[PDB]
DNA sequence: GCATGCATGCATGCAT
DNA sequence: ATGCATGCATGCATGC
């Protein structure tokens, strides 16, 4: 419908801001939307969700996005059922850090649950980890894994959230020289397990390795591919169409170049990510902003366009973890005649 | 070659 | 103009005084003190300042007239508000273990900040850390550091500095572990979030590993390359020519001596290096007074120039960290 | 065997 | 007479 006119009165952060804010509810994200949403509405027995897609595809903003919608349904049952909280979420890492410490990770989802009416719990069952009737929650250095491991699964029995979240989780792929791949996948699904909360599992598309390496934990775990847009469906095609008229629309500027004409070269330069695409089109109007231009020239879009290295790297990345997250009727057929009674 | 002012 | 021609009546001990106090503002030394006067001016959103350059360019000398001009500066509006601490600067401790002591560099920041109004924050939340019966503050040795670390930053947003500076910053490298090495760049960071003053860091080329563990760190800070003066572009030879002839023409002697013309040993013992030439002079001009002599002769300034295997070391260092420096970070912008 | 720094608990001196 | 605050002794926790 295009952005109102009114932001062209104001200076250039508060357009960028807006163009910000913007998002655009394209098939594929509201067919994973809803997937997800399902999901989480019933867990069946599962303690794993793995929603894995490429980068700049929308996976960090789907968990925003959701977690704003179960915290708003909850609201209502959430007035008198105050001690409760629907949502959590927590990257894996999020300072980085060459090794992945458990116990920094059970620190920082025990403190993600403050409220500044923390009268709804009073204890959590361990020295050096109570807070002195204050929002911020101390954990002490000193206090062993084990006893803030347990704390935090009775904080977690206790409030009950609705589905624990854990965004970019490749991170957990980066062991200590341990390589216990297996035995930290366990170690979560025991976690879960006594605690009765689902997790879900948000990362890119090395997270495969976590996919199928056992039995229990593929049972445990549910499987949700946050499908691209590729250039070979014609419906793909449309969409992404109908995604650059509507970032073209709704960009703050004077006027607009006909940008949907070089689809082509933006599929090229994006790989049919809705994610890379809008943080390029962001750095292009930062730009023009910077220059306070009216217009956007093709000379804009291609001083911020990805590299073709990195093009390059990212489209082979993408294709094998496809191929590998690809199915055929012939698997479906060798498993039956694994099983018996083939057809 | 040019005389400096005291920094 | 020249030094002036009273001070040849004077005794040795004052023209050497005044040679010592004589400053030189080179390009490279102006450009860096604006870029550093106008970062200090505006945040632009980064906690942190780093200026790393060789040993012997002038930090010091750089940070004492920052200092120097932020308190004329700030003098004005100091008047009106006496509470107000201009600039707080301290050489960071480079410690005895193999662990940077994080507790005695914070007592020592406190011990800095110290303020004869003593009665606008005698209370930091302490446990008799404020001074008694000296003027000194007396850190409590059984003070935690927590603890310290609040009345620290308490003291610090009291105060409000317009900047804060840690000469040789470097030391904060020295660490026990190599994996924890990590921590202590970020524990400053926070440090500075928590109180919002602007940190500056000084030191030299050991720092530019510590200062690069990560892309957030150059995101948030603003870096200055002090560079040097470099032999293979003749406009530095051009530069450091001019400052010989300027130290020739401020030099308290009966007979200008012509350094000029001998400056290819200089770059050979300085290195391109403002201070280190400045301390040689000094040097050699000492000499010349406890003697009496009249002149500087090529023997003089071989007497008292640095060792031929300290200038490798030292060019090694150097260069090892211009060429680190060299590092390109070519992707999408 | 030990060193060395830090935290805590108890004893005691002082002030109200 | 008693409560509070600080100084000292000892354990401890890690390192050597
Ligand atoms: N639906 C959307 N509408 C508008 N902008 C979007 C949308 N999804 C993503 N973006 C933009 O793309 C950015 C990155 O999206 P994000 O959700 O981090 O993608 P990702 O695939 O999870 N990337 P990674 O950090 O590699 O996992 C966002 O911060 C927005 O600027
Ligand atoms: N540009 C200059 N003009 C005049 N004198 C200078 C200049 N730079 C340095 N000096 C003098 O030389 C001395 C030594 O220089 P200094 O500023 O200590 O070097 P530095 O690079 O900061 N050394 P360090 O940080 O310990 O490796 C100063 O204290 C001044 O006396
Ligand atoms: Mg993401
Ligand atoms: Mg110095």
């Amino acid at each position: 419908t295009g952005f109102p006119l009114e932001l062209l009165t104001r200076p250039a952060t508060e357009r960028l801001a807006y163009f910000e804010n913007y998002t655009v509810a394209h098939p594929r994200l509201k067919e994973v939307y809803e997937i997800l949403m399902r999901t989480i509405a019933e867990p069946a027995g599962a303690s794993f969700i793995f929603v894995y897609g490429a980068s700049g595809v929308g996976k960090t903003t789907l968990r925003l996005r959701v977690e704003q919608k179960l915290t708003e349904l909850a609201l209502p049952k959430l007035e008198s059922d105050r001690a409760r909280v629907p949502v959590v979420g927590i990257e894996a890492i999020a300072p980085e850090s060459r090794y992945f410490n458990w116990k920094e990770y059970y620190t920082r989802a025990l403190i993600t649950l403050e409220e500044p009416l923390i009268d709804h719990k009073f204890d959590y069952g361990v020295r050096g980890i109570s807070r002195d009737n204050f929002g911020k929650i101390n954990v002490e250095s000193k206090v062993v894994a084990p006893a803030l491991r347990r704390a935090l699964e009775n904080a977690l029995i206790h409030r009950h959230p609705d589905v624990f979240f854990v965004d970019e989780a490749q991170h957990f792929g980066k062991v200590a020289s341990g390589y216990k791949l297996q035995d930290q996948l366990d170690c979560l699904k025991s976690l879960a397990n006594m605690t009765g909360i689902l997790h879900c599992l948000l990362g890119t598309y090395e997270l495969l390795t976590f996919r199928n390496l056992s039995g229990q934990l593929s049972r445990r775990s549910v499987d949700i591919h946050f499908r691209r847009y590729c250039a070979d469906s014609p419906e793909d095609v449309q969409a992404f169409k109908s995604v650059l008229l509507t970032f073209q629309q709704h960009l703050p500027l004077a006027e607009t170049p006909n940008l949907v004409d070089h689809w082509e070269y933006f599929y090229e330069r994006t790989l049919g990510c809705i994610g890379t695409l809008k943080d390029w089109l962001k750095r292009v109007l930062s730009d023009a902003l910077d220059r306070e231009a009216t217009t956007i020239t093709l000379k804009d879009l291609q001083k911020r366009a990805l590299s073709v290295a990195q093009c390059q790297k990212m489209f082979k990345e993408i294709q094998e973890g496809e191929r590998q997250l690809s199915e055929t009727e012939a698997d479906v057929q060798n498993l039956r005649s694994a099983l018996g009674l083939g057809a | 070659l040019v005389v400096y002012e005291e920094f």
